[PDB]
C-alpha cells in the first residue's frame, strides 16, 4: 500500500488537473453570459415614459 | 535574521568610544541654525557654501571693484 | 584539498594523459566541493570524451555527468551516464548515485510508457548495460521484495516477462495477486 | 544595602511571564494548528518566528541575572514525556513541577550541569511521534540564551554545542528528507544557527570543513526546492566569500540560476548588498548603481538606520566615481550623518577636483576609508578625480583655452591636453565631435535628449519594460486575492 499510495494517487491528480480546463471555459463563458444578462437587463430601460412622484 | 546588525552597532559604539559628544555639539552648532529647515533645499546650500568657503565667498561687493577693471 | 586552483584546468587542458589521470583522481575529491570550477574544463572533457585516444571512458564520463547536473539539465548527464559504458560501483547512501539512478529509473519507465503503445514498428534502440543497471538494483530490491514495491515496479516498468521471476518466491500468493490486481484496477 | 536587599526580588523575574505565555502561545499554536495536518499548512508561522527572532535579538533581558537566576536553564519543556496516551496526570504535573520551585527556594547552578541535554533525544523528544519538530521546536530557541555572550571562555562550550547540533540532526540529519512546514522552517533556522556561529568561526580559526561540506548538503536539497533555504545557505557562503576571494571565473555567471520566487522582505535586501559589493569593485555604472540604490530604498520594515548606513557608504562612494555625487536629502536619521561626517569634506571636494592640496588633505584627515584597507578604490579615486574633472569639462562649454582652462585645471600643455579629452571621448559615456582646422579642437558636445528626435526607437524599450513591471504587478493584484479567497 505505500509503493501503491503514488499509482493510486496519480488518477487523483489526473482528476484534479482536468479541471482546470473546465473552470477556464465556466469564468471565460459566465462572464459573456454575465454581461448579455447585463445588457439584457439594460435594454429593458428605455427613454420614453411617465413622470411621477 | 538580522543578527549580522550586531557588530555594526558594536562598530557604532566603538565610534563614540573614540570620543565623546564632540562631533555631536560640534555639529549641533550648525544644525540648531540648520533645524526645522528642510534637508533637501540644504544639499544645494551647503554645496555652494562649501564651494566658496575657500576664496570669494560674498564676491558681491567686489563687483562695483570689478565694474571699471573688466 | 585544492579549491580555487586552476592548475588541474591547465593539467586537463595538457597532453600526455599519464600525468592526468591521478590528477583527474584528485579532482574527483573536490569536485563536490567546487563543481564551478569544472564548468571551463567541461568542453575539453566532451573533447576527450569523444575520441577513443583515451583508454578509459568511465573516467570522463562520470566527471562529465555529475558536473551536467550540477551545471545543466539531468538529460545531459544522464546520457554520458548511460553512456558510460562498463562501470562498477558499489552501492552507497550519497546523493550522486542514488539521484542519477533515480533518474535512470524514472526515464527508463518514461521510455518503456513511450514505447507502451507501439508494440511494432519504429522501435527505440535499447542498450544492454542499462537494462544490466537497472535489473541490479531491480533484483537487489527483490530479494526478499519487502512485500511491496515489487509487483509496483514489475508493472510500471511495463515488461512481459519481468513479473513472472517475482512470483517465484513470495508469501500468500492470492494475497499477492488480490493486491496486484488491485494496484492494477486503479491506474 | 537593605533597600536594594528588599526591592532586590521583583525585578528579575519580569520577563518570565510573557516569556512563558510566548513560547506557550507560539508552540502550542503552531503544533495545535498543524498536528490535524502537517502537509497542508506552509510557513504559515515562520513570519511569526522570524519576527519573533528579531524582537528578541534586542533583549536587555540578563544583566544581573548572572546569579542564580539560572536556574530556568536546567528546566526545560517535559511535554507529555515518555509515554503517548494518558496526558492528563502529566496535565497535572505541568502545574506540580512549576510549584516545586515555587515553594520556598531551588538549588540552581550555571556552568556546573549543561553537556547532558541529549538525553531526552536518545529515547523519545516528546511524545515519540512529533519528536523532530517538538525537538527542534523545543531545544532551538533557548540554546542562543545558553550560548549568549560569547565572550568568556565560552568558546569552547559553544563548539561542544556544535557537535552536540550536529550529531542529533545537522551532522547528516535524523531521516532522508522531513517534506515538511517544520523542515521548511529547519532550513531558515539552521541558517541562522550558521549565522550564529559564524562568529565563531571568523573568531580565531578558519574553515576547513563545514561550509565546504554545506554544498553537499546544499546539494543533498532537492532542484525541486523553491530554493528558499538554499539561497539563505547561498548568503553565508556569498559572505565567507566576501572578505577575500578575488576570483571571478566561476562563480560570476556559474552561480547564476534561474531565481525562483523568494521575497520574505530580507534576504533581497542582504543578498542585493552582497552582490552589489562584490560587483562594486569592476565600477558599474549601469546595473549595480540602480540596483543597490533600489536596494537601498527597499527593506523598511525593520532598521534602516543601522544597516542601510554602510550600503549608503558605498553607494555614495562609488555614486562619486561618475562625477555627479547625490547626498543625503530624504533620509534624516542621527546615524549615517556622523559616519558621513569625515566623508562628507573629501566627498564634496570631489566635484571642485583640486589634485594638488586635496591628495595631502585626504591622508592628512583620512582614518576610516584608508582603514577599509589595500588603499584600493582610493588609488583609483586619486587618478579618477581628473577623469571626473575631464567629464566636468565634456559637460562644460566646447572651445579649450591654452592658457585658462589650463591653469584652471592645473594642466598646461598642447598634447595631453588633446589626449586626455581623446581618451574621455573614447570611453563613450559622452558626445564629441573631434576637428582640426586652426590647430584648435571643437566639439558639438550636445547633451539634447531623445526628445522630438527618434522617439519610437527611443522610448521603445521603456514602455515595454515599465508595461512588463505594471503586468507583473496586475499579477501581484491577481494572485493574492485568490490566495485570500482559497480558504473561502
Amino acid at each position: 500500500d505505500l509503493y501503491s499510495r503514488y499509482k493510486k494517487l496519480q488518477q487523483e491528480l489526473e482528476f484534479l488537473e482536468v479541471q482546470e480546463e473546465y473552470i477556464k471555459d465556466e469564468q471565460k463563458n459566465l462572464k459573456k453570459e454575465f454581461l448579455h444578462a447585463q445588457e439584457e437587463v439594460k435594454r429593458i430601460q428605455s427613454i420614453p415614459l411617465v413622470i411621477g412622484q | 535574521m538580522s543578527e549580522k546588525k550586531q557588530p555594526v552597532d558594536l562598530g557604532l559604539l566603538e565610534e563614540d568610544d573614540e570620543f565623546e559628544e564632540f562631533p555631536a555639539e560640534d555639529w549641533a552648532g550648525l544644525d540648531e541654525d540648520e533645524d526645522a529647515h528642510v534637508w533637501e533645499d540644504n544639499w544645494d546650500d551647503d554645496n555652494v557654501e562649501d564651494d566658496f568657503s575657500n576664496q570669494l565667498r560674498a564676491e558681491l561687493e567686489k563687483h562695483g571693484y570689478k565694474m571699471e577693471t573688466s | 584539498m585544492i579549491t580555487s586552483a586552476a592548475g588541474i584546468i591547465s593539467l586537463l587542458d595538457e597532453d600526455e594523459p599519464q600525468l592526468k589521470e591521478f590528477a583527474l583522481h584528485k579532482l574527483n575529491a573536490v569536485v563536490n566541493d567546487f563543481w564551478a570550477e569544472i564548468s571551463e574544463s567541461v568542453d575539453k572533457i566532451e573533447v576527450l570524451y569523444e575520441d577513443e585516444g583515451f583508454r578509459s571512458r568511465q573516467f570522463a564520463a562520470l566527471v562529465a555527468s555529475k558536473v551536467f547536473y550540477h551545471l545543466g539539465a539531468f538529460e545531459e548527464s544522464l546520457n554520458y551516464a548511460l553512456g558510460a559504458g562498463d562501470l562498477f560501483n558499489v552501492n552507497d547512501n550519497s546523493e550522486y548515485v542514488e539521484t542519477i539512478i533515480a533518474k535512470c529509473i524514472d526515464h527508463y519507465t518514461k521510455q518503456c510508457v513511450e514505447n507502451a503503445d507501439l508494440p511494432e514498428g519504429e522501435k527505440k534502440p535499447i542498450d544492454q548495460r542499462l537494462e544490466g543497471i537497472v535489473n541490479k538494483m531491480f533484483q537487489r530490491c527483490l530479494d526478499d521484495h519487502k512485500y511491496k514495491q515489487a509487483i509496483g515496479i514489475a508493472l510500471e516498468t511495463r515488461r512481459l516477462d519481468v513479473f513472472e521471476k517475482t512470483i517465484l518466491e513470495s508469501n500468500d500468493v492470492p494475497g499477492m495477486l488480490a493486491y496486484s490486481l488491485k494496484l492494477c484496477m486503479s491506474l | 544595602p537593605p533597600g536594594g536587599g528588599e526591592q532586590e526580588p521583583p525585578p528579575p523575574p519580569a520577563p518570565q511571564d510573557v516569556e512563558m505565555k510566548e513560547e506557550a502561545a507560539t508552540g502550542g499554536g503552531s503544533t495545535g494548528e498543524a498536528d490535524g495536518k502537517t502537509a497542508a499548512a506552509a510557513a504559515e508561522h515562520s513570519q511569526r518566528e522570524l519576527d519573533t527572532v528579531t524582537l528578541e535579538d534586542i533583549k536587555e533581558h540578563v544583566k544581573q541575572l548572572e546569579k542564580a537566576v539560572s536556574g530556568k536553564e536546567p528546566r526545560f519543556v517535559l511535554r507529555a514525556l515518555r509515554m503517548l496516551p494518558s496526558t492528563s496526570r502529566r496535565l497535572n504535573h505541568y502545574v506540580l513541577y512549576k510549584a516545586v520551585q515555587g515553594f520556598f527556594t531551588s538549588n540552581n547552578a550555571t556552568r556546573d550541569f549543561l553537556l547532558p541535554f541529549l538525553e531526552e533525544p536518545m529515547d523519545t523528544e516528546a511524545d515519540l511521534q512529533f519528536r523532530p519538530r517538538t525537538g527542534k521546536a523545543a531545544s532551538t530557541p533557548l540554546l542562543p540564551e545558553v550560548e549568549a555572550y560569547l565572550q568568556l571562555l565560552v568558546v569552547i562550550f559553544m563548539m561542544n554545542s556544535k557537535r552536540y547540533k550536529e550529531a542529533q540532526k545537522i551532522s547528516d540529519d535524523l531521516m532522508q528528507k522531513i517534506s515538511t512546514q517544520n523542515r521548511r522552517a529547519l532550513d531558515l533556522v539552521a541558517a541562522k544557527c550558521y549565522y550564529y556561529h559564524a562568529r565563531v568561526y571568523e573568531f580565531l580559526d578558519k574553515l576547513d570543513v563545514v561550509r565546504s561540506f554545506l554544498h553537499a548538503r546544499l546539494r543533498t536539497a532537492t532542484l525541486r526546492h523553491d530554493a528558499d533555504g538554499q539561497a539563505t545557505l547561498l548568503n553565508l557562503l556569498l559572505r565567507n566569500y566576501l572578505h577575500y576571494s578575488l576570483y571571478d571565473q566561476a562563480e560570476k555567471l556559474v552561480s547564476k540560476s534561474v531565481f525562483p520566487e523568494q521575497a520574505n522582505n530580507n534576504e533581497w535586501a542582504r543578498y542585493l548588498y552582497y552582490t552589489g559589493r562584490i560587483k562594486a569593485i569592476q565600477l558599474e555604472y549601469s546595473e549595480a548603481r540602480r540596483t543597490m540604490t533600489n536596494a537601498l530604498r527597499k527593506a523598511p520594515q525593520h532598521t534602516a538606520v543601522g544597516f542601510k548606513q554602510t550600503v549608503h557608504k558605498l553607494l555614495i562612494v562609488v555614486e562619486l566615481l561618475l562625477g555627479e555625487i547625490p547626498d543625503r536629502l530624504q533620509f534624516r536619521q542621527p546615524s549615517l550623518k556622523r559616519s558621513l561626517m569625515p566623508y562628507f569634506l573629501l566627498t564634496q571636494a570631489v566635484r571642485t577636483g583640486n589634485l594638488a592640496k586635496f591628495n595631502q588633505v585626504l591622508d592628512q584627515f583620512g582614518e576610516k576609508f584608508q582603514a577599509d584597507g589595500t588603499y584600493t578604490l582610493i588609488i583609483r579615486l586619486r587618478h579618477n578625480v581628473i577623469k571626473t574633472g575631464v567629464r566636468m569639462i565634456s559637460l562644460s562649454y566646447s572651445r579649450i583655452s591654452l592658457a585658462d582652462i589650463a591653469q584652471k585645471l592645473q594642466l598646461d600643455s598642447p598634447e595631453d591636453a588633446e589626449f586626455i579629452v581623446a581618451k574621455a571621448i573614447r570611453d563613450g559615456v559622452i558626445e564629441a565631435s573631434i576637428n582640426h582646422e586652426k590647430g584648435y579642437v571643437q566639439s558639438k558636445e550636445m547633451i539634447d535628449i531623445y526628445s522630438t528626435r527618434e522617439p519610437q526607437l527611443a522610448f521603445h524599450q521603456r514602455i515595454s519594460f515599465c508595461l512588463d513591471i505594471h503586468n507583473m504587478s496586475v499579477k501581484a493584484m491577481r494572485f493574492p486575492p485568490k490566495s485570500y479567497n482559497k480558504d473561502l
